[PDB]
């Protein structure tokens, strides 16, 4: 929006691209949404699309492609799907040269044999950024029933530091031993 | 829209909630370890669990987040639970094919 | 502004350019942009058939281009665009172009000038020549060749000359050949050369085929060249190969109009079944002329065949795609575009007649008459005359119809019948009888003989002479099979007489062996009227109840039941109200009459309800008044509703409302009556009743002066009629006897005399007896009441 | 509404117009069909080769004056070329689902190699228009043979 | 000429067999016209699969034609007549989300066929597809989203 | 490919009986958004669409019978209403109090329409004429005459210089305010008209007659550009969009369709009313629709720009 250009945000799930529309319209200015029938503001600068529509307006001209800067492929780990993975590769080839790409992902191992493919399919250098250690870590507990009235005991078998605890698992199974669908 | 303002306290969601929305909550509780994908009634794979587990912690409104598994029927069977709770998520394939 | 122009959005670009122009006036690019925008708007107008708008826009564009050319006249593009603007007005139906060119363009700078078509095109050729002179490029050469072609086409098409335009065509070919040799790698030049080379005046087909093939080779994506080859082969009786070429053309561009039209023509030639649909698709695409005429022809032909109306061809296509209105709009555009072809006008008249737009159909036939005078003089001109006269007679202007029917040989049944009916409409009944007799002479299709006999009976009756009508209708009855038309007229004739003995026989005859009549409402009306004739007056409602029981649909029957119960035997008010409501529910366009009748029934009922809102008499009568504010009954019903509401509110004792509006309603009633065709007795009764009710209401509310002036004005019109004078007596004697007072026998005697004048009216007598009671004459008041009771019972 | 008897008399004995004899039917009229397939021929015009582009002072650029120059990327259309120089499109139009339009270059492909240096202005090639006429459409097996027709100006 | 000669309220039910993605079965209480249109659709699918497998493709005719899974024919036929939602909910045992999703995925095809019937040159399919679409979407099946406006 | 249409608000029972006309005016320069509606009562209730809902503001009434047409003005705060009561009393819309009262019966006025500059308040009479009163300045300066039948609809081009009048039996008359001389008379339909409207920029006149068709004429000539036929009963009102691209038509078949004039086709139909829909309007920059109906309801739709 600062450069006056246009940007296309594409997410695979049809229901996921509605709350994104609301939050992007609330955060700043004009954000159009395009789907199979809805065409809310097909004049804004943040058109939100499902990839099956961008693949349909890449084969014709559609005269929007003349103004793009960024294509924010949101969840690019759906390429591994068997019935929609061909869409991401019909799209990533047909993009003209002046349109930069942003690929958000979900920490896959072989990120350097994929960004290398897109880097030498076009002829621009692509930078790979990978992170670990999500904030607010999570403790994986295990709940085994006992004294259902009030008593609840939770056994910790994984902690905020990633160390597997076999002691907790053995404690849990041993706890189950002593006792020995909808009503339970 | 009633879960994003804290006016509902328990959500009996399914996988479509696990994909189609974000709406983080404090404590995620599972109900089983195996699902029925392709009529083989397989075990839940490592890459999936990470997503549901990830929407456990909130941002600055709590120290951590607790993911509670709820094994009830039989023993947890720690052998495959090890590879389920930790494991490299998945490689990156390419499902290219020709259409009309 | 220029960027907005590129992307369409012509209005915004025009506005921006005007804003620039207001500040600075010599800014050449702004003027050029304004000229280009207006020219493009003109071309868009010519894509549709709004030729007048296009002429206006091109006039304005010429204004801007000459203004720009005054300052800097060395640039070439300005001259080229000026020539484009002027010569893009070909095929615009001359006598529609008068263009106000002014200034430098016509050499010397004198005032203004108004140019017709040929002069405008010649100026176009001159401007292209000037533009080319100072910058020799290919595009201007090709455009100049096209301009010369257009000029020759216009000269030939107006029949103004022939064989004296040879040099013009030679010049056009020279220019086009120069353009193509200058750069022989552009499909546009080869295609233009091909089209010009095959014009009817030159007729060099080998060059045309060679040019189109070269055009296709130059750029494979070429729908225009393929469809032109299709046209060339198709006109030279090679339907198969032309079909192949057209199929290729539409394969390369699925929404090009000419290829679809060619496919439709080929389908028509080889006699297929989906030619009508192909023409319909062409009509839906972009309004070309040939497809327009084809579709109109097919719709009219489909309408003619009367074995169709179950086929799902006629039913779906015609009655569910609204084919008729589309055909009418199409023909209007075509006719204004071409306007020298008679069958188009006749087809337009026919379709307008089916839409009941009679005035426009009359105009169409009139123009067709004008076209067809000096070319054929055969049956076609006579048929057009009969149609125009018949339709003119259908909507007033009888004298013109008679005059038109004069100018034809009255030797076929149609013309004589049309003449006879026009004569009957104007008057002159003897003439109509003679004309019908002559038409009777030349008769086949005995059905028509029966119809002519019935018309004879009807027309001569209006002179009197009823006996000959009766015997003549019997003569018609002696024919082999009854016609369901003469029998109805016979019953109506019986009703026009009295002593309905033959009427009963006619009704029995009608019912006996005739079932193909599908109205089911006229028969009920005739039966009810027959029962009413004998004064029975209760059987009538019973009979209509039987008829509605037989066919519980047909809203009309329910509505008629409501009307009859309101009129005869007005003691089944509840049943009448229910019947009127049911008639209203089962449709919408019967709203008017059903609402009127239910309102009157509620008035008759009183207030025997649950004191519920939204369903009193006032609400329903207001609803009816909103539906059709044309008839005179609804307003009188409104006055009665207001008075009844006032009395009911007074009984409930909360507040009298709706006090002073009676005079306005009376004026509305009279004004509405003025435009009613003829129900003379009914209209007289309605006006009289409205007058009486208004006077009584004004007396009650307390506006004595207005009632007095109204009565005096009415009496000043005509000599006395014993009804209104009683009203004036009532208005006079209201102030006195209100306050207790004693009156002299002279006044009492005069009032008694006035009531006696107009007898057979229970109200008046009851009011006089009330007067006796007020002053005090008890036994006399009892006698007056007894007389009123006897009169009412009798 | 008026009482029955006079209403019926009006309904039937008012005039003979109501008879099926005087209706829109009962004539069985005919029209003649006249095709005219020569109208289908379409001739398109050439575009304007000039724009009145501005001039710019080489330093501290200001528009000195407007000079006319020749455009270079005409004869290029939205349905027969794929580059970012073609005219935008027909008009305001449906965003997608439009056959008969060409996508832009897919980014890894350039595909332009030619010089063709003649650059003449009087390049009239002396084309023969009546010696050997090409009479086979591209794609057919045979065309049509028309008979030959037997039997350089100046102005100010 | 399969679809051209049917009612506009029946073509929606015939096209419902391409979209439902639900366990499928035949029916009993169906008119003759629907029960023969089903035969027409299955015969065309058999023809396409027979020309597919006779060329070198590896997808047996049964596997191609088994994607046609009717079983919402009765519900769509009753829905495009004026039946309110409650009776539809009662009618059959499928969760009322998997029905609204099917109807929403059908009203986007009975409008993309309006775009092709104008392109082929079939002006009689256009006047039926612009009816079967406007007659199909009226109520909570097509209720507007909350966090959209 | 169409926009996102849908309801925004639904008033349950505005009045006690049918609602016969509606006028939406964003008259004041600030954010006013005033809706004035009249019904089969004396009530002329004046609503205000504040943020997300309609809040009743005035309940003013002075009439004796049902009001058949109401009107609002864009320049001043003012409103006018006429009824079967033979009175054209025009309210104040600020204090909810009557300003004037003009005596005129069903032979002198049927339906109201203000001037573009809110000065003249023309109405259609019974004997064929059009009577132009003067607001704030008295009564009956002049009346244009067309020799015809009862006249139902009166419209003004929103740049002045044109006045249109439909009539019972179909014929259409176009006057020019400059001289008051009949330019040309269209013959139009075969049943009453009861609705007319010009378009912004005043070069396209859209009728809606009683048989179901919607002619789209063209002004400054008699060219017609097509007939829109998609309804199944009478058509009772037509309101034309602020930009010359759509218009809304409400019919007596309990459905309010929205057409577009470019291609003469119906984009979206609303099936939400349960009885005849007697009034539809747009708002300012047209993005919302009002539809008052015979059943006592006020619907407000959402038509994105």
């Amino acid at each position: 929006q600062k450069h006056m250009t246009r940007t296309i945000y594409t997410s695979p799930i049809k229901a996921l691209s509605n709350q994104k529309f609301r939050d992007f319209r609330n955060t700043f200015g004009d954000v159009g949404l395009l789907t199979g029938d809805v065409q809310l503001h097909p004049e804004a600068s943040c058109l939100i699309m499902t990839t099956e529509i961008l693949r349909s307006m890449l084969y014709s001209g559609s005269d929007v492609i003349r103004d793009l800067e960024w294509v924010i492929f949101d969840e690019v780990h759906y390429i591994n799907d068997v019935e929609r993975g061909v869409v991401w590769e019909e799209v990533l080839i047909m993009l003209p040269d002046h349109v930069s790409i942003i690929l958000l992902s979900a920490t896959v191992p072989n990120a350097l044999e994929f960004a290398d493919w897109i880097g030498r399919l076009k002829r621009r250098q692509i930078y790979v950024i990978s992170t670990v250690t999500r904030p607010v870590p999570l403790e994986h507990y295990l709940f085994t029933g006992n004294s259902s009235k009030t008593q609840g005991e939770l056994f910790l078998l994984l902690d905020s530091r990633g160390a597997f605890h076999t002691k907790g698992y053995y404690a849990a199974v041993e706890a189950k031993k002593e006792r020995m669908g909808p009503a339970q | 829209m009633l879960f994003s303002r804290g006016l509902v306290k328990v959500l009996f969601a399914t996988e479509t909630f696990a994909m189609g929305v974000n709406m983080p909550a404090r404590t995620v509780v599972f109900d089983s370890m195996r699902k029925h994908d392709g009529s083989t009634f397989r075990d839940l794979l490592p890459g999936e669990y990470v997503q549901m587990a990830g929407r456990a912690g909130r941002r600055g409104l709590d120290p951590t987040g607790t993911v509670i598994l709820l094994c009830k029927g039989r023993v947890p069977e720690m052998a495959d639970l090890h590879r389920m709770m930790m494991g490299k998520p998945s490689q990156l394939q390419s499902q290219f094919r020709l259409t009309y | 502004a220029a960027i907005q122009q590129i992307l369409g959005k012509y209005k915004e670009a025009v506005a921006q350019y005007q804003m620039i122009i207001k500040k600075k006036e010599d800014y050449v690019p702004a003027l050029k942009g304004l000229g280009e925008c207006h020219l493009m708007m003109a071309k868009a107008a010519l894509v549709d058939y709004l030729d007048g708008k296009a002429v206006d826009y091109i006039e304005k564009a010429l204004e801007y281009f000459t203004c720009a050319l005054q300052h800097r006249a060395d640039v070439s593009c300005l001259w080229k665009l000026a020539g484009d603007a002027c010569t893009c007005l070909y095929a615009v139906a001359p006598s529609k172009v008068n263009v106000h060119v002014l200034g430098v363009l016509l050499g010397q700078k004198e005032g203004k000038q108004v140019l017709k078509k040929n002069e405008l095109l010649h100026l176009g050729g001159r401007c292209y020549g000037r533009a080319l002179k100072l910058m020799s490029t290919s595009n201007t050469w090709c455009d100049l060749g096209i301009n010369y072609y257009r000029q020759a086409q216009h000269l030939a098409e107006t029949g103004s000359n022939m064989n004296d335009l040879k040099e013009l065509l030679e010049k056009s070919l020279h220019c086009l050949k120069k353009a193509v040799r200058l750069d022989s790698n552009n499909h546009l030049y080869w295609n233009a050369l091909g089209v010009v080379a095959c014009y009817s005046g030159i007729g060099n087909y080998a060059l045309a085929q060679h040019c189109f093939i070269k055009s296709i080779q130059s750029e494979q994506i070429n729908a225009v060249a393929w469809t032109n080859l299709g046209v060339l082969y198709l006109t030279n009786e090679n339907i198969e190969q032309a079909h192949e070429a057209f199929k290729m053309a539409q394969s390369l561009d699925p929404s090009y109009l000419m290829c679809w039209i060619g496919q439709a023509l080929i389908a028509e030639a080889v006699g297929s079944y989906d030619t009508m649909d192909l023409f319909r698709h062409t009509t839906e695409l972009n309004m070309h002329t040939e497809g327009a005429l084809g579709y109109a022809y097919w719709v009219c032909t489909t309408l003619q065949d009367k074995s169709n109306r179950e086929t799902e061809l006629y039913q779906y296509n015609i009655l569910q795609m609204n084919a008729i209105p589309a055909a009418q709009v199409i023909l209007n555009k075509y006719v204004e575009r071409i306007q020298n072809y008679a069958p188009a006008f006749t087809m337009l008249g026919y379709l307008n007649e089916h839409l009941q737009l009679k005035k426009e159909a009359a105009n169409a036939y009139q123009r067709a008459i004008l076209l067809l005078q000096t070319a054929e003089d055969q049956d076609t001109y006579n048929v057009a005359i009969r149609n125009y006269g018949r339709l003119l007679c259908s909507t007033g202007e009888y004298d013109k119809a008679i005059q038109a029917f004069k100018s034809t040989p009255l030797e076929v049944l149609e013309d004589i019948i049309g003449f006879a009916l026009a004569l009957f409409m104007k008057g002159l009944y003897k003439e109509s009888s003679k004309a019908y007799e002559r038409a009777l002479s030349i008769v086949e299709s005995e059905q028509d003989k029966a119809h002519i006999l019935t018309a004879l009976a009807i027309t001569e009756y209006k002179q009197g002479k009823t006996d000959v009508a009766k015997t003549l209708l019997f003569k018609c009855s002696i024919l082999k099979e009854p016609t369901t038309e003469s029998l109805q007229a016979l019953c109506a004739l019986g009703l026009a007489m009295q002593d309905a003995t033959l009427s009963k026989a006619a009704l029995n005859e009608l019912l006996k062996h005739i079932k193909h009549k599908d109205s089911n409402y006229q028969r009920c009306l005739l039966t009810s009227a027959i029962y009413a004739l004998q004064g029975r007056s209760v059987a009538v409602q019973k009979q209509i109840s039987k008829a509605v029981h037989s066919n519980p649909g047909d809203p009309a029957l329910w509505s008629l039941l409501s009307r009859v119960v309101a009129q005869y035997a007005q003691r089944n008010a509840k049943g009448g109200v229910v019947a009127g409501n049911v008639a209203h529910i089962l449709d919408s366009n019967h709203g008017k009459k059903a609402l009127l009748y239910t309102a009157v029934n509620q008035l008759a009922m009183g207030s025997s309800s649950a004191e519920d809102e939204k369903n009193t008499a006032l609400k329903t009568i207001q609803k009816a008044a909103l539906l059709s504010p044309g008839d005179p009954a609804i307003w009188a019903g409104l006055m009665a509703a207001c008075h009844a509401d006032d009395k009911l509110a007074l009984v409930n004792n909360t507040q009298p409302k709706r006090i002073d509006l009676y005079l306005a309603l009376l004026s509305a009633v009279s004004a509405s009556i003025k435009d009613e065709k003829f129900f003379e007795n009914y209209n007289q009764s309605l006006e009289k009743w409205s007058l009486s009710q208004a006077v009584t209401g004004l007396i009650d509310t307390g506006r004595i002066s207005e009632a007095e002036t109204l009565c005096t004005k009415n009496l000043k019109s005509n000599p006395d009629q014993p009804a209104v004078i009683l009203l004036l007596r009532q208005v006079q004697c209201k102030p006195l006897l209100e306050s207790q007072k004693p009156l002299p026998d002279a006044v009492l005697e005069e009032l008694q005399k006035t009531v006696m004048s107009n007898s057979t009216s229970v109200p008046a007598w009851q009011w006089l007896a009330h007067v006796y009671q007020s002053q005090g004459m008890m036994r006399a008041a009892e006698m007056c009441y007894r007389k009123s009771l006897q009169l009412a019972s009798q | 509404a008026p009482d029955l008897q006079q209403e019926a008399e009006q309904l039937f004995l008012s005039s003979p117009a109501w008879l099926p004899l005087h209706g829109v039917e009962h004539s069985a009229r005919k029209w003649q069909r006249k095709t005219d397939p020569w109208s289908l021929l379409a001739v398109l015009g050439a575009p304007v080769p000039s724009d009145l582009q501005a001039q710019r002072h080489p330093t501290t650029g200001q528009i000195l004056g407007y000079k006319e120059v020749l455009l270079e990327n005409t004869n290029l259309s939205a349905t027969t070329s794929l580059s970012l120089r073609r005219p935008p499109g027909p008009a305001s139009q449906s965003l997608w689902g439009n056959p008969t339009q060409y996508p832009f270059w897919p980014g890894g492909m350039d595909e332009p190699t030619i010089t063709d240096l003649n650059t003449r202005e009087e390049a009239e090639e002396e084309i023969d228009f009546e010696k050997d006429l090409l009479t086979i459409p591209p794609g057919f097996k045979k065309g049509m043979d028309f008979a030959p027709k037997d039997c350089a100006p100046g102005l100010l | 000429n399969a679809l051209s000669t049917l009612r506009p309220e029946e073509i929606a039910a015939l096209l419902s067999g391409l979209v439902c993605q639900s366990p499928g079965d035949a029916g009993d209480q169906l008119p003759n016209t629907l029960k023969q249109g089903i035969e027409r659709v299955r015969a065309v699918a058999k023809r396409i699969g027979e020309v597919q497998v006779a060329c070198g493709l590896n997808q047996t005719v049964e596997e191609f034609v088994g994607e046609l899974n009717f079983g919402l024919v009765e519900v769509v036929y009753e829905w495009a007549r004026g039946m309110p939602f409650s009776e539809l909910a009662g009618l059959s045992g499928t969760p009322e989300g998997l029905v609204v999703r099917c109807i929403q995925r059908l009203a986007e095809m009975c409008r993309s066929l309006r775009g092709a019937a104008r392109l082929v040159g079939e002006p009689v399919l256009g006047a039926k597809m612009e009816t079967a679409a406007t007659l199909l979407r009226r109520d909570i099946v097509f209720a507007a989203s909350l966090y959209t406006q | 490919m169409t926009n996102q249409y849908g309801i925004l608000f639904k008033q349950e029972q505005a009045h006690d009986d049918a609602i016969w006309s509606v006028a939406w005016g964003t008259n004041k320069k600030e954010n006013s958004e005033t809706v004035v509606t009249g019904s089969l009562d004396d009530l002329v209730k004046v609503w205000k669409w504040r943020d997300e809902r309609l809040d009743l503001q005035w309940s003013l009434e002075g009439h004796q019978l049902g009001v058949v047409s109401v009107d609002i003005s864009h320049t001043l705060p003012i409103a006018a209403s006429s009824s079967l009561d033979a009175h054209i009393r025009l309210w104040d819309l600020e204090n909810g109090k009557q300003i004037k009262s003009i005596d005129a019966g069903p032979v002198d006025a049927w339906t109201l329409a203000f001037s573009p500059d809110s000065q003249y308040l023309a109405t259609g009479t019974h004997v064929g004429k059009v009577n132009i009163f003067g607001v704030e300045s008295g009564k009956k300066e002049y009346s244009l005459d067309t020799r015809g039948k009862f006249i139902l609809s009166i419209a003004y081009s929103p740049d002045g210089k044109y006045l249109a009048s439909g009539a019972i039996d179909g014929i259409i008359n176009i006057f020019d305010i400059a001289t008051g001389k009949l330019l040309h008379t269209l013959e139009g339909h075969a049943m009453p008209i009861r609705s007319l409207t010009f378009s912004p920029d005043s070069q396209l006149l859209v009728t809606a007659s009683d048989d179901g068709y919607i002619k789209i004429y063209d002004v400054q000539h008699a060219n017609l550009a097509g007939t829109l036929s998609g309804h199944a009963s009478w058509v009772l009102n037509v309101a034309f969009c602020p930009d010359d691209t759509h218009f809304v038509s409400s019919s007596s078949d309990k459905s309010v369709k929205v057409w577009d004039v470019g291609t003469r086709t119906c984009v979206h139909t609303f099936f939400d009313h349960q009885d005849q829909v007697w009034g539809v309007k747009y708002n300012g920059n047209g993005s919302k629709i009002v539809s008052v109906g015979d059943d006592q309801e006020i619907h407000i739709y959402d038509c994105p720009i």
